[PDB]
């Protein structure tokens, strides 16, 4: 890790000058409380059926989409303190930060 | 493959539909969903972990780049001029586009199988993502062809990667500035500011820079904000005409919209001038990517605050008494307890049944249906979870502008004065703009004001 | 083979030598190091982290085992009495002795070339390190056994496993109840004790149970306790002439010496009467470890302390100062600022001449030698350190002993007034055994009791 | 995990019901500082020479021992308030808790 940088890196590796790799890129998330998984380290909680979370049976995605956050897209409601820029500063913003891939 | 197939197998983790479905109404179908790649595959201790590709730091990673093959691969390097590297040929008005992708499967193709507008090459893999977002990576891809300039014109001898190294601070020095000033006041309350974002005393060589598996389902909390349509306005500020309002879903992956349909400011403003949405919770999130997301690009469209929880089993996060436990709030652990919460009897008998246990609710759902914050847009849980990892980018990272070695105090000086208006000024054809807390004042007779009502930089301090 | 050769490669990260080293001679030498194997093989894009081969939790496992085939690989089922294998081939007098591990490559075998004793088969890989860890390992499996046939005698038609497992439960508690009533008080420190540890009060669900790499190194602070001899008293606790007094360094691993040389209890007698070594700034470790780590079985003899400073290496643990940050401690950044934390103008100065800053130390240094809490045997930094492990271990746990669903309030109560001599007295076959907080007692006269003057469990209420 | 236990698990695992995993047998260990190594993923700062940990060369473990550690063996204190079972308990104990396997 080198001396008296003037500008930063790229991939960020060397921020923590005692961590290197932390904030770096490519690395992974981190963890601020234990993972919760069906087995205890790798299957979705809604992964096989009959598996209930804790003691109640996962509920479907969909049907939550469904009861919770369907509406009349009719009945919209104006943030009247504030424009779009801020929804589009949101995306400006996770666009920065993080990002998880996928396999093709 | 999982697009074309339902099968709950390896890359795939799929979301069955129920019985009574508005849009997919087969039950042998499902909106598709490939599953987050681990940090260690064909591990049998390690606890599942996902990646994270970008950079954490409030550096202007979606500009300039998080990896070292693909960032050379966008500044220009014939000349020494430091510059972006811009669209060979296809521009704005005389105002630079982004370059294009070399990709075998350009989805925004897809989009006017006639045209032929791929997706722009940039800092992000997802800037053609809405037409609403690619413009604004123009506008930071102008700033920089622009800084590298004018700072070319107060530095000479300067080389290539000096006077784009220079230009690349001051800009993460801009996205930093604004949202550590501009934004996050607006988007998480005023106190809970004074509760995770205290003022910058100095930057602490052990504060954890990283970002949380978590925020990355708490910060989609702003897919609550987006609203059915996307405007684009005339310089005056009405109903401008090649079509007005133009529905979300012609135009995920509409790169020709911008080329062909006519340029960066009509978007750029009319962002400017259109009350963002408002989230309550009888209107949560909506169909416009409830029912379309992606759909004139993909097999079925799909529901967007549903990706939302699957993919939040997906990185295997607890439920919503578990970070309401770790931010320090109560954690309602029934119906009744529940109203006391959410201040609503109806969601939380609704919330209940969906789950049983106000403990398995996805935070997704716990996050964004708790009342706003006064003056912010957030739950409390929510407001810390966000409010926190804000607190760390900032305080973990070494190349905070205010950090005191990285500007010299004469730079910062006129380097607070830098609003994304006049950025969102110098870099378009646009004239009038919207006042200072640009994410705050959506009107407009006025709402707005003129060009010379805002101050400039002054490189002259480089 | 890092046993073997010299060449910093692979598996291996070998402790090279200073040229000016008592023991070796020779720059081109080393001392035997392997590396603490990773939880993911395959260096891509997760930082190394090492595996806990044993259990977390109180548990007896060094009794019963950690997993499941040598589980079932230590018990007797040919039978329904529910009890431990034991040594078909040797007795204590009368008393029970461990079973032999069947290894291809027996170290203890390497003690005495004439006479067949493998080591020991236990719960845990090394119950023959020393020849007392065996006196325990021997004497909590003679509980499993004693209560077991005890339980029989009272609840007759209880299966085998049921026998068993009721079984581990009482011994379970026997060492959780020791440590935490008789064992951290002392290790920890009167003020330590009511921070780390306040009194029990519910289970945290939410509460990490899991051990942390670095107790792994904070809680060696136990190799400044040890006696360069072991100590065989008889039973007129007085010095056990076969031959009283042995060097350290010609006991590691020797079976032979416990099964031929006397038993289990001339052993256990020396451990009760003869005072542990007191840490001191001057005197850390004894050489008959510093030097003469394992040799009447190895190449070259190792330096703990020495091999406890690597591993800190190898397991990327930070140093004396995080700690101490992460532990709302003042962190010396100066000799001065040392010399008046550690309270040593020598030995801070001596620190500093191997490390640069503070901000360097490895912990077991910097633990190991900052002064003595205060009626404690640790420092502030392992003090916080280690009491902050045993907290989770015990709020962590849903088997604690005092937790709700255990152990009824009988059968609590009879718990409660177990004690480590009477155990002492109940299988082995002395009978002056030392007063209460053996941990603390140890002068013959008269800091003792006879084993009458003792309660007794009573299996009553199971 | 069950629907209900009287007894422990051995490799100690549904103690936990959210985490069937947490305090487990072959599971990782825990971190509560990020790791320090040289690369910043996985070289044992005091493996290549030249390098420095924070601005100073790292130092040696033979060395240092010889330097703090050694003393005259028969200067020996004796505590006389702890007595020797004190340290077998820890030994044990440690026994009970952790271990962390090499590659024989
Ligand atoms: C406007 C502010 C927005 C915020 C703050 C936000 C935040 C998030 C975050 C944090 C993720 C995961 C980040 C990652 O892992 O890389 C996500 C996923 C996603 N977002 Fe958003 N987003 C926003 C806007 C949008 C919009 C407007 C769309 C579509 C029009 C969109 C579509 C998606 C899709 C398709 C996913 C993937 C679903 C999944 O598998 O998780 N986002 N976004
Ligand atoms: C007396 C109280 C003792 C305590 C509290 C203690 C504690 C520790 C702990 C926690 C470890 C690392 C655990 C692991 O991850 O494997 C360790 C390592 C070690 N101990 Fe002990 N120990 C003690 C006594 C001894 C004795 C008597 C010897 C020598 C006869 C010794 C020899 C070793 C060796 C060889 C290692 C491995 C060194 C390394 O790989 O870094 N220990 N001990
Ligand atoms: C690299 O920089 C040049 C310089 O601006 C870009 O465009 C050329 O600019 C010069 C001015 O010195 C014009 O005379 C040329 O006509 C421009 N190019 C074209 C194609 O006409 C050039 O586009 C930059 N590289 C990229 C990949 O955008
Ligand atoms: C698809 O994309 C094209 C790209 O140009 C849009 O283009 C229109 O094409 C028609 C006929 O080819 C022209 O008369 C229009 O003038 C073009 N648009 C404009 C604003 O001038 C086209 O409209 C898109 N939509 C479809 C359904 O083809
Ligand atoms: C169980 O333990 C956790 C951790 O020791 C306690 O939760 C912490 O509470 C503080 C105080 O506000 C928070 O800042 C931490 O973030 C919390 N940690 C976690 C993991 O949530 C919790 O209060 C304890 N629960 C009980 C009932 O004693
Ligand atoms: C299993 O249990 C038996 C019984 O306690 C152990 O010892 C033998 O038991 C039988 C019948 O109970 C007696 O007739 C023998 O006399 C006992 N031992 C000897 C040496 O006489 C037996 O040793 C146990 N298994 C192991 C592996 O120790
Ligand atoms: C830098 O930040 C860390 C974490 O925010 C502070 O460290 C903690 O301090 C508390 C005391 O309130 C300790 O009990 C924790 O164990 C510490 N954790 C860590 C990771 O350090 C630290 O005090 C801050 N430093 C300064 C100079 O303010
Ligand atoms: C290894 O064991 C043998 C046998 O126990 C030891 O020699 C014994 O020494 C004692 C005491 O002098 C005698 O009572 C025994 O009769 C001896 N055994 C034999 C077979 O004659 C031997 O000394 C032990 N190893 C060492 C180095 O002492
Ligand atoms: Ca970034
Ligand atoms: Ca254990």
């Amino acid at each position: 890790c080198p001396e008296q940088d003037k500008y930063r890196t790229i991939t960020g590796m060397c921020n923590n000058r005692r961590s290197p790799t932390l904030g770096a890129s490519n690395r992974a998330f981190v963890r601020w409380l234990p993972a919760e998984y069906e087995d205890g380290f790798s299957l979705p909680y809604g992964w096989t059926p009959g598996v209930k979370r804790n003691g109640f049976p996962v509920a479907l995605a969909r049907a939550v989409s469904n009861e919770i956050v369907r509406f009349p897209t009719d009945q919209l409601t104006p943030d009247q303190e504030r424009s779009l820029m801020f929804m589009q500063w949101g995306q400006l913003l996770d666009h920065d930060l993080d990002f998880t891939p996928e396999p093709a | 493959n999982c697009e074309t197939s339902c099968v709950q197998q390896p890359p795939c983790f799929p979301l069955k539909i129920p019985p009574n479905d508005p849009r997919i109404k087969n039950q042998a179908d499902c909106i598709p969903f490939f599953r987050s790649c681990p940090a260690c595959p064909g591990s049998n201790i390690t606890i599942r972990n996902q990646i994270n590709a970008l950079t954490s730091f409030v550096d202007a990673s979606m500009v300039y780049g998080s990896e070292e093959p693909l960032a050379r691969n966008l500044r220009n390097m014939s000349n020494q001029l430091g510059l972006l590297a811009v669209n060979q040929r296809f521009q704005d008005n005389g105002r630079a586009l982004l370059p294009f992708d070399n990709l075998h499967d350009d989805p925004c193709l897809l989009t006017n199988r006639s045209a032929r507008i791929p997706c722009f090459l940039a800092g992000d893999t997802r800037s053609s993502e809405m037409p609403e977002l690619t413009s604004m990576h123009t506008l930071l891809l102008r700033e920089h062809n622009r800084l590298a300039t004018e700072l070319k014109s107060l530095n000479p001898r300067w080389d290539g990667e000096r006077l784009y190294q220079e230009a690349r601070k001051i800009v993460g020095a801009m996205v930093q500035i604004i949202t550590y000033r501009d934004y996050l006041p607006l988007v998480l309350g005023p106190t809970a500011m004074r509760k995770y974002l205290p003022t910058y005393r100095s930057y602490n060589d052990s504060v954890d820079p990283r970002i949380a598996n978590v925020f990355t389902n708490a910060f989609r909390y702003g897919h609550t904000l987006i609203q059915p349509f996307m405007f684009r306005l005339d310089n005056r500020y009405q109903p401008m005409e090649p079509n007005p309002r133009v529905p979300l879903s012609r135009v995920f992956f509409a790169s020709w919209r911008v080329v062909l349909e006519g340029g960066i400011d009509p978007i750029l403003r009319g962002l400017m001038a259109t009350p963002a949405k408002l989230n309550r919770q009888n209107q949560i999130a909506v169909d416009e990517i409830r029912e379309r997301l992606f759909e004139q690009v993909m097999r079925i469209g799909l529901d967007l605050p549903a990706l939302n929880m699957q993919r939040s089993r997906d990185h295997g996060l607890p439920g919503y008494n578990a970070w309401r436990r770790f931010c320090g709030l109560p954690q309602p652990e029934t119906v009744g307890q529940l109203g006391t919460v959410l201040r609503n009897l109806k969601l939380a008998r609704k919330l209940m049944e969906q789950y049983g246990t106000p403990n398995n609710i996805d935070i997704w759902m716990g996050g964004v249906s708790e009342p706003l914050k006064r003056k912010g847009r957030v739950g409390p849980l929510l407001a810390c979870i966000i409010g926190t990892q804000f607190r760390k980018l900032r305080d973990g990272d070494r190349f905070w502008w205010e950090n005191e070695g990285v500007f010299s105090m004469q730079q910062r000086q006129a380097l607070a004065q830098i609003s994304l208006p006049r950025i969102i000024c110098d870099n378009t054809g646009i004239t009038t703009v919207s006042k200072n807390n640009i994410f705050m004042s959506n009107s407009y007779p006025r709402d707005f004001v003129n060009c010379s009502t805002l101050p400039a930089l002054n490189l002259a301090s480089w």
